[PDB]
């Protein structure tokens, strides 16, 4: 007797905590990569692997060491909640992406690499070369009690 | 000597006071928490009774010309051209002029034209007191000084405004303050000061309602051994199963009526019972801040800032209205009526130009008037005029 | 021996968990006698 | 607001009009005490007779000196004739503003903080460390669920409890109770505690009637009494040396105040008729035009 | 300031307080820091709840949560009437102790002029 | 036997720890029946 | 006799001339780290040798060497005029100090190795590695000469 139920976790406000606003343009801190959305493979409806808060690649390849970090992807298309895009895409079809780099606060407790396993002090001094604030003093991190 | 020896320091003044406020009542934001504030069952109020006796102001309003017999044909003139305005009446000048009670500033542009056809073929009009709303004007630097802070040159407006869905010199433009001296180009809104008290007031309101919801005092709470529990959600087809699930039926339609009433077992396991019934309530003492009247100061707080307070229950309010009155008026009278007046040549002394005087907001009293009337009459001290007649 | 105590409300994470959940029944949804369209029929905001 | 206050004059000569030749003040120009010097405002004699001008800061000429003291008018209150620096009224006022906003920040926290009637909950440890361990075992699935029922539990059409009545000792193993202020609750009554620091402050400026001849418009007067001495006695006489007219002392025309009190229809009409009725007001144009 | 008037007090066994003195990285260590943070932030609102361990080992309970007040009875000396009486002390000797509510005030001024 | 007695608030080290803490939800966020911009959204100040 | 008297001379804004400040987390230019305030072996009332404007590399202890810098000390505890935290600390006891990193328009006569030897070269490189701007031209003051 299924009582359906949907769930999300997270904002975009949670893994970027603040930015360097420069006066003279807007898209200073980022930059724009393009990335297949729809898994390889798997038929066209697969809710693709790319949840926000993954560390890819400078060419846009999910990242799996300190090595191959170059930005974070926030794209809005990949935000807690935004799965309306089920079917939009072809398998292999690839689309255009945001990543932040410069200038910009991270959670440590966010960022992960492809396959799930959190981010290590090599992708951290990696990160913090492009000048980005990796910081771990975040307040929340344990629930109601239980 | 015949020389200035100083500066106004507008450029300074305003720089100062664009740091001591709190950052969401700065010039490109205040904008916004204008219209985030009205919104408010209290604020919109005291606005709205603060423009209801402005526009009854300005709709009976009156030219009061000089002696000579060039003044009177002037003054005739200038009520021609205030009450001709192509879509545009001073009640409805006067209700966007008095803004700057909610942003400190109000700009209006003067725009003449010629007549073609009329009873004063040849003279200038004014088409329309443009008003400029502040929302679309230049959110950057609004107003622009000299290469020193000392004067305006302009106002600028931003290039977002000639869309659908610049620079105006100083001469064009009919600028009205408040809440500030000569020095501070934006004024200092009415809602500055209220913005602190406003922010408190509506964080209790929130917690009243929650608070109200959640007092879970008399709720019913049941208590069944373990093994019938755990039985029934292993075995769904056992009589255990079934009484459950009349419980979580029969216990959410548990009201008061003519046939309620509880049966339940009474068997005895330890010093505790094994099946039990009670209603809970609060085990100390409640809330204790009353937040009743924590709300009612703060709404007499922000009301008093407009002189609206009375509503909580000459006079302040009264009073409080002639001030917005004297202020567009001095726009009226020395920066329109002047210009006016020299586009059609018409040159007077000083003590020959006549003004315009705004309505009274406060209704004549019948029977005082009457009686008054009377009591100077029946001595002889009130002259026999039609002035006085009309008067009735 | 990690999650002893729980208390809710005071993480933001656990907050729009419940609060986006579509079979959640909150203390905003008291129709009363009838139903009226003032009251909200999801727990989600707008 | 500062104790102080200060204006120059300046004089333009006349190029047409009915007074052409004569000499008009161009700009009362007000200095803000903002913009003045930090350091040393006011400058004094070689010894501390009497002051020689008043110093303006050179940061206020710029876009993002001395003037001599014959040139500006000195307005101040609160003080003697021998301090130049005037005392401000919120002097006095401040510290009763500290103590008054800090009793308005414990309001807030306090009423926020008063978690009266919260709900708790009390289950046996080994539920809840076998869901910490076990997160696809019934235990979690359970542990979930309360951690979104407790959340969601209000009062409405069909809320209600039920929990199992196992007992281990002389306490139970599973209880719900809703938590109360174990004793006595705050004393000091932070209410009434501000109304008397408001008081205290209006006070100061005459205007705490608000709380609720006389003394706000007695107080109106003082100022009003003070910005007439400079431009009675430092203005006009300047300003008639320049065009020459030089009069005897009771023959110097001065400028009066409006009144500020409007006047009581009632109460004129019926006063006039009382002096009138006797013949002690005389005919003149100026009787007439006060109607 | 300090009528700390029912605020929160929390009873843990000492057997986690210092095992997370001594293990900064043991699950104990965890929930004191999540314990530090949490009960800070522990307002009312829409989701305020509590929920601990039922264990007891003596006839006192493992875990407990209560709000203290005061056992016994509060001030008694009425502070606020103290001052109002020293103030009207204090203006009388002004003549102007009408603001606590031919006059006295006006005599006064007389006596200076 | 070094941390067994805990006093909130008494240190500004520990006060702002919480108080920037992006996940902490305090009494100051009581949005009410329906969000309004005269609540903030963040615990830490501006 | 002799008359006990003592000069406040002395400023902070004189290490650190400008910032970038970021409308977000105005933390971003800091990083904090716990070093020895007190002398690991001398007294207990053995006053901090350190002083502001000394390069601090990462591992938290002073640097020695360029190649050993990552950023400047500008901890409110070690500034001229309110250094009156003497004997509050045991001898070797850590503490967390504040260090400037990155968006800052330093002075480059007052960043000095742990000895006190000015910053050379390839010490600016590795300071300014990370984006700070490293002036070498603060006018300085000449009070009184009886000439100038």
């Amino acid at each position: 007797a299924k009582a359906h139920v949907a769930t999300l976790e997270g904002n975009y406000s949670d893994i970027v905590l603040g930015r360097v606003v420069a006066f003279g343009d807007t898209g200073w801190n980022f930059k724009e990569v393009d990335m297949t959305f729809i898994a390889d493979d798997a038929d066209a409806d697969s809710k693709t692997t790319l949840f926000a808060g993954v560390l890819v690649g400078e060419d846009g390849t999910p990242a799996t060491a300190a090595a191959g970090v170059f930005g974070v992807l926030v794209d809005r298309k990949v935000l807690p909640g935004v799965d309306h895009y089920i079917g939009v895409f072809e398998p292999g079809e690839k689309v255009p992406m945001v990543l932040a780099v410069r200038g910009l606060t991270l959670n440590q407790l966010k960022l992960k690499y492809a396959d799930g396993t959190a981010i290590d002090a090599a992708g951290i001094q990696a990160l913090e070369a492009q000048g980005n604030q990796v910081t771990d003093k975040i307040v929340g991190t344990q629930f109601i009690g239980s | 000597r015949m020389s200035e020896q100083g500066t106004f320091a507008l450029a300074k003044v305003q720089v100062d006071s664009e740091r001591m406020k709190a950052e969401e009542i700065r010039w490109p934001h205040l904008i916004g928490t204008a219209e985030s504030m009205k919104q408010d069952a209290t604020v919109a109020t005291g606005l709205d009774m603060l423009y209801t006796f402005v526009e009854k102001a300005f709709k009976d309003f009156k030219v009061i010309p000089g002696e000579s017999e060039e003044s009177k044909k002037a003054a005739k003139f200038i009520e021609y051209c205030l009450k001709n305005m192509e879509g545009q009446t001073l009640r409805q000048f006067a209700r966007d002029a008095a803004t700057f009670n909610e942003y400190g500033l109000s700009v209006v542009e003067k725009v003449y034209t010629q007549i073609a056809v009329g009873e004063y073929v040849g003279k200038y009009k004014v088409k329309n007191l443009a008003f400029r709303p502040q929302a679309s004007l230049s959110r950057t630097n609004p107003i622009v000084y000299n290469s020193d802070g000392s004067a305006i040159v302009g106002i600028k407006q931003s290039l977002s405004a000639f869309q659908n869905y610049v620079i105006i010199p100083i001469s064009r433009v009919m600028l009205m303050n408040t809440g500030g001296s000569s020095s501070q180009a934006l004024g200092v809104s009415p809602l500055v000061g209220c913005y602190r008290a406003w922010r408190e007031k509506i964080l209790i309101e929130n917690l009243e309602v929650v608070g109200a919801t959640k007092d879970m005092g008399g709720v019913i709470e049941l208590k069944i051994p373990s093994q019938i529990l755990n039985k029934a959600a292993m075995d769904p087809s056992s009589p255990e199963a079934d009484m459950v699930r009349g419980l979580m039926s029969d216990a959410a339609n548990a009201h008061s009526g003519e046939q309620s009433f509880f049966m339940l077992p009474s068997d005895t396991k330890d010093n505790a019972p094994q099946y039990s019934m009670t209603l809970k309530g609060i085990d100390g003492m409640g809330k204790q801040y009353s937040t009743a009247q924590l709300i009612s100061d703060r709404k007499k707080s922000i009301l008093d800032r407009l002189g609206a307070g009375f509503i909580n229950v000459q006079t302040i309010h009264t009073q409080f209205v002639q001030r917005v009155n004297e202020i567009i008026l001095e726009a009226l009278n020395e920066n329109l009526l002047p210009q006016l007046l020299a586009l059609n040549d018409i040159r007077l002394p000083e003590t020959e130009m006549p003004y315009v005087k705004a309505g009274e907001i406060v209704d004549v009293d019948m029977e005082g008037f009457s009686k008054a009337i009377q009591r100077i009459g029946a001595v002889g001290y009130l002259p026999k005029t039609p002035k006085v007649i009309n008067r009735v | 021996n990690s999650s002893l105590v729980i208390i809710g409300g005071v993480r933001k994470d656990e907050f729009f968990r419940v609060k986006n959940n579509p079979n959640s029944y909150n203390g905003f949804m008291e129709q009363g006698v009838y139903p009226t369209p003032a009251i909200p029929k999801q727990s989600a905001w707008p």
